[PDB]
């Protein structure tokens, strides 16, 4: 009995569960691991036939129930998915942009993801720092 | 509806193609069986051969290498005398020059320099001259000059504030119905987004 | 960016996912939990190039699985981590050791020994141990605890040392058999 | 509708505009003057003084040039004798390699090459009855895939005639009562936009 729990971003941790234990059950485990709050979090299962939405379920549903399946906690509450972090501050070493052919000095830099740009850098680039 | 009615051809489409890749994989696989084996069978004419006859072939190859190695020796040796006394003789010219040369050259630029030193003595004092002569003009035309630009942009300021309050006004009571000309569109239009399109 | 697959292995005991929670975390644990399908991933700057460290973790407490073959060969760098305050885990290396050679079809890879509960009193496999066998086998030993973190960052990155000497060698050797193999840069 | 009040607003700033400019303009062109008889204040000196000392500096220059060209005729002149001496004697050394040298290098390559002529020759000659072999092979298996890809062929026309068929009249007699049903959202989607757009 193998159950499939996937973390926001690409994180997964697959469990051992028995007996009867639920999805908030199994996310007690990890919630102390990662230390965060189930309340802006949703549990959804896998796309069942769809066109691109996620299917919620309930905190009471057994483990045992989905299993093989892929079981996906998000951030429901007020804007879903890992979205891109503005931040500003200095690197671990001297490297080159991802977006001009310069180097690094102070830009922006996700937290999520971790891309490397510059300032003007930041509207340059149409594509997401988000990997698969 | 139709989602589920399309997909469940294409189930079957995928179910055929199923059915018919298990012949297909062994046919394929029983073709490859035979390329495999033949290229099997051709590996004792390919690569044996080609292990057995590099023998002879490495052999003369390393042979006439071993010669070529030998004979770039027994001229590597000579022809780096050569360079070498030539290279004495060349640099020796060379050196020759460098001396009498190099300390004319080296005398000629203090007179190149001292020359320039002596010229540029009274211009550096001109030059500042000239600064100063430009910077007190632009000083005093530039006093002048910013007394009006302060001038001319309070004049605009005045001016704009006919743009900040009765032109911002008038935009503000023209904005303020016709937003709510625009929301009354706005809102009917969601409504048909709503109807068509649900 | 450039990616490094990570796979550690070990004994259901080792510390296995301790090491790794308290490396990316950064958080302690208390309580055995099996790990069965774990992977942390973080886009670190190593020497200034952005670097996508993709670790796995697997079971410790399982046989065979056809699954664990397929993805532990689609591994580059293998960590081979034991409790020093147990014995068990020290002889498991070996067999853990001889898998890996079949998984990935080759007789040299790049694995790293770690000896992680060195900082107990429960030292049961000494350092010269452990060091010899290693030396005797071309893999780096180096001693670490997830109780006191220390040497957990650089045992991490040991591997991937050990992954880019691999890819250079091999390139220079073309994995033929050849009695001289030390060469760097 | 109310454009109409909005371009009395835009009058009013152009208006102001041309109200500015006036004034703006009259200043400006004082201000012009200043600027123009001051940078002429500056300009009248300078130019005077351009002549006054560029007429020294390309003195100053042509004796340096003329220091250079002679001493150019007294260096680069005879470095070029010796240069062509040093050129000659290279030359010479080269000739005295490129000739026995260049003989044996031929030489080698001879040697090469009658090597090759036995090495490659030959080996293509077996490559030929190798190359015959697998060419064969892949006639052989090439006659059987053949006959796989006709069968194959067949038995995919087969299913896609067997699914083309229910699929095109499902597609029609679904499509049908879904283009009625389109007209009716198009339909009333028109009739109101042009109620909101009127
Ligand atoms: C303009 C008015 C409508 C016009 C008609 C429709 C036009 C559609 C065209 C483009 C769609 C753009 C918006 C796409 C939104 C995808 C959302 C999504 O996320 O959907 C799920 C997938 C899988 O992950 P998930 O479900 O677990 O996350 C779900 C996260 N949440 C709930 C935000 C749902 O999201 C992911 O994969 C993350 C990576 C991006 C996935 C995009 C999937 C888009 C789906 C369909 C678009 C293409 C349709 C035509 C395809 C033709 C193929 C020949
Ligand atoms: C068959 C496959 C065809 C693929 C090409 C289709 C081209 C269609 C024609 C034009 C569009 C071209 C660009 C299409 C880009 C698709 C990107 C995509 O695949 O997105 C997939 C994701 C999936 O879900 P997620 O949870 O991973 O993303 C959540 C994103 N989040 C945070 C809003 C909600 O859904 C989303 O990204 C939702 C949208 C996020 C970005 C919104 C940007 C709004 C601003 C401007 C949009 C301009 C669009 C182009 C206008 C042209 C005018 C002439
Ligand atoms: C955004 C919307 C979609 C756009 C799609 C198209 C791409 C758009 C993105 C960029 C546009 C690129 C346009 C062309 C010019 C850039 C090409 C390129 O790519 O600029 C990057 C590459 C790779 O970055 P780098 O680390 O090299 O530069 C490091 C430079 N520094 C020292 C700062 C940090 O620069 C290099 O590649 C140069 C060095 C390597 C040269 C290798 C040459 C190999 C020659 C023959 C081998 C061919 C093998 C073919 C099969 C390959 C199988 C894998
Ligand atoms: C006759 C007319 C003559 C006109 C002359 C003047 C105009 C000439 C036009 C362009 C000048 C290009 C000059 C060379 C630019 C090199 C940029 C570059 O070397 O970049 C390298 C970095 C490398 O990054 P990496 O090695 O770490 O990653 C992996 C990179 N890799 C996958 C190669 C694996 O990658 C990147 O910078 C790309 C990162 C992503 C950038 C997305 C940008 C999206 C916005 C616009 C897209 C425009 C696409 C235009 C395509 C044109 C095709 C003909
Ligand atoms: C109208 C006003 C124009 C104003 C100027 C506009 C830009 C062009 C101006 C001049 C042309 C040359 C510019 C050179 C800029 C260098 C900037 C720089 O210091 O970079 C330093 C970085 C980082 O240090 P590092 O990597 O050297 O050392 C690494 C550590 N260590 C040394 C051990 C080596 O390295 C690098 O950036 C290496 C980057 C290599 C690739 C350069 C690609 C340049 C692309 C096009 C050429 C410029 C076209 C400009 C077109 C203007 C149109 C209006
Ligand atoms: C106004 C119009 C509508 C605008 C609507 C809004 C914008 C469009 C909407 C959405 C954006 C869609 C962008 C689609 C293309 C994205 C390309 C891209 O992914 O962008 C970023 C990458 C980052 O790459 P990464 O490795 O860091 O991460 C790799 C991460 N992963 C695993 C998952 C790939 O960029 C790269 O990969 C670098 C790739 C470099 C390829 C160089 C190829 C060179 C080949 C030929 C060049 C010949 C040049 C000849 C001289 C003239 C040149 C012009
Ligand atoms: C296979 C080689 C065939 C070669 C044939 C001969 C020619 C070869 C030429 C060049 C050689 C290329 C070799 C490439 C090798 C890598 C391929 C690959 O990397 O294969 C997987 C990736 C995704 O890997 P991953 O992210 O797990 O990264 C895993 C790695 N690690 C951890 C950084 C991020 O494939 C991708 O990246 C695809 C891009 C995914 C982008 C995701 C983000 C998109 C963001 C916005 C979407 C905007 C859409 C706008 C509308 C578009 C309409 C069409
Ligand atoms: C307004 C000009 C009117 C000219 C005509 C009337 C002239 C009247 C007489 C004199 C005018 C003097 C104007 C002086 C303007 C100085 C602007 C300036 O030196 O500013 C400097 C600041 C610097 O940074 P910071 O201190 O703000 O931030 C600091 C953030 N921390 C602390 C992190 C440090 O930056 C800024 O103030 C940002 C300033 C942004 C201004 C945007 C104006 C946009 C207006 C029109 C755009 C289109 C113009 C062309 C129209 C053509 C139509 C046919
Ligand atoms: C654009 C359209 C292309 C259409 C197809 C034909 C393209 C022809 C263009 C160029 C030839 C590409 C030939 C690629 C051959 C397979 C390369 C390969 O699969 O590499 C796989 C390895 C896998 O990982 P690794 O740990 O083993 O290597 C780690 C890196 N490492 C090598 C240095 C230790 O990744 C690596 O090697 C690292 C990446 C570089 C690998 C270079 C391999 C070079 C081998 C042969 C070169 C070509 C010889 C024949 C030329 C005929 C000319 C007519
Ligand atoms: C029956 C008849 C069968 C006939 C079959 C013919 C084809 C056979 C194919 C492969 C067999 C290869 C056998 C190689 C045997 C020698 C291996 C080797 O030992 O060789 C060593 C050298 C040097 O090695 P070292 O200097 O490290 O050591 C030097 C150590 N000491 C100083 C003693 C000098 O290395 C090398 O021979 C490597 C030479 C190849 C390097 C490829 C690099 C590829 C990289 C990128 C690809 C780019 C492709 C671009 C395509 C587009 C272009 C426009
Ligand atoms: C019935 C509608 C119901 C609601 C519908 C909602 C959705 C609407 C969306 C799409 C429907 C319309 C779809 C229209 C598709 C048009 C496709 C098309 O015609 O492509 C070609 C045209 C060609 O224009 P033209 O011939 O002017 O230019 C040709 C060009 N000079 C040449 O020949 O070289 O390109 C152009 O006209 C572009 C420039 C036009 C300039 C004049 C543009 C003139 C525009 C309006 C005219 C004034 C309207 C004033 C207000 C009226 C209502 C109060
Ligand atoms: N004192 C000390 N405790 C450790 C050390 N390493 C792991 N532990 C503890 O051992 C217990 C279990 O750790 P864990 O990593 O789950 O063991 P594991 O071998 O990885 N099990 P699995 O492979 O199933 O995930 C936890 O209390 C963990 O903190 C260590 O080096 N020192
Ligand atoms: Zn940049
Ligand atoms: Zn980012």
């Amino acid at each position: 009995n193998t159950i499939r729990v996937f973390l926001p971003n690409k994180q997964r941790t697959v469990v051992n569960v028995r007996n009867g234990m639920s999805l908030h059950d199994c996310l007690m485990k990890a919630l102390k691991v990662r230390g965060l709050q189930p309340e802006c979090c949703a549990v959804f299962r896998l796309l069942q036939e769809h066109k691109g939405k996620k299917a919620r379920l309930d905190w009471n549903t057994d483990a045992a129930s989905l299993i093989g399946e892929e079981l996906q906690v998000d951030f429901l509450d007020h804007v879903p998915l890992t979205t891109h972090n503005f931040a500003r501050k200095t690197f671990l070493k001297l490297a080159f942009c991802d977006i001009c052919q310069k180097f690094l000095l102070n830009g922006f830099r996700c937290q999520t993801c971790g891309y490397k740009f510059h300032e003007h850098c930041s509207t340059k680039v149409p594509t997401m720092c988000v990997d698969w | 509806l139709k989602l589920l009615d399309n997909w469940d051809s294409v189930t079957s489409t995928f179910s055929k193609l199923r059915e018919q890749l298990g012949p297909v994989t062994q046919e394929f696989w029983d073709n490859l069986e035979k390329e495999t084996e033949g290229l099997r069978q051709e590996m004792s004419k390919d690569l044996e051969e080609v292990k057995a006859k590099v023998q002879p072939y490495l052999d003369d190859f390393q042979k006439k290498w071993q010669e070529e190695m030998e004979l770039y020796r027994q001229k590597v040796e000579p022809l780096r005398a050569e360079l070498q006394e030539g290279a004495r003789q060349k640099l020796h010219e060379l050196q020759e020059k460098l001396s009498p040369l190099g300390e004319e050259m080296r005398d000629r630029a203090r007179a190149h320099v001292d020359a320039l030193r002596t010229h540029l003595a009274p211009y550096s004092d001109e030059l500042r001259q000239r600064l100063a002569a430009r910077l007190e003009a632009l000083k005093e035309n530039g006093g002048a000059r910013l007394a009006e630009y302060h001038a001319k942009a309070t004049e605009h300021l005045s001016t704009l504030s006919e743009k900040a309050k009765p032109a911002l006004e008038d935009l503000r009571q023209g904005l303020l119905p016709v937003l709510e000309s625009f929301k009354v569109s706005f809102l009917s239009a969601l409504e048909e987004y709503t109807k068509k399109l649900n | 960016m450039t990616e490094y697959k990570l796979v550690v292995v070990g004994a259901g005991g080792v510390g296995k996912s301790a090491l790794t929670i308290q490396l990316i975390q950064n958080h302690f644990v208390d309580e055995y939990d099996p790990t069965i399908e774990d992977s942390y991933r973080k886009q670190v700057v190593i020497d200034g190039e952005t670097c996508l460290l993709d670790i796995l973790d697997t079971a410790g407490q399982e046989e065979y699985s056809a699954m664990r073959d397929q993805y532990m060969r689609t591994g580059e760098g293998f960590l081979c981590v034991f409790a020093i305050n147990n014995t068990k885990s020290f002889e498991d290396i070996h067999h853990y050791r001889e898998q890996i050679k079949r998984v990935k079809d080759s007789e040299d890879v790049p694995m790293v020994l770690v000896g992680n509960k060195c900082d107990l009193p429960s030292r049961t496999v000494d350092t010269k141990q452990a060091q010899d066998l290693a030396r005797s086998y071309g893999i780096p030993f180096i001693e670490t605890s997830a109780k006191t973190r220390q040497g957990v960052d650089d045992a991490f990155y040991t591997l991937v040392r050990e992954i880019r000497k691999h890819k250079e060698k091999m390139s220079k050797d073309g994995k033929k058999k050849k009695k001289k193999s030390k060469t760097k840069c």
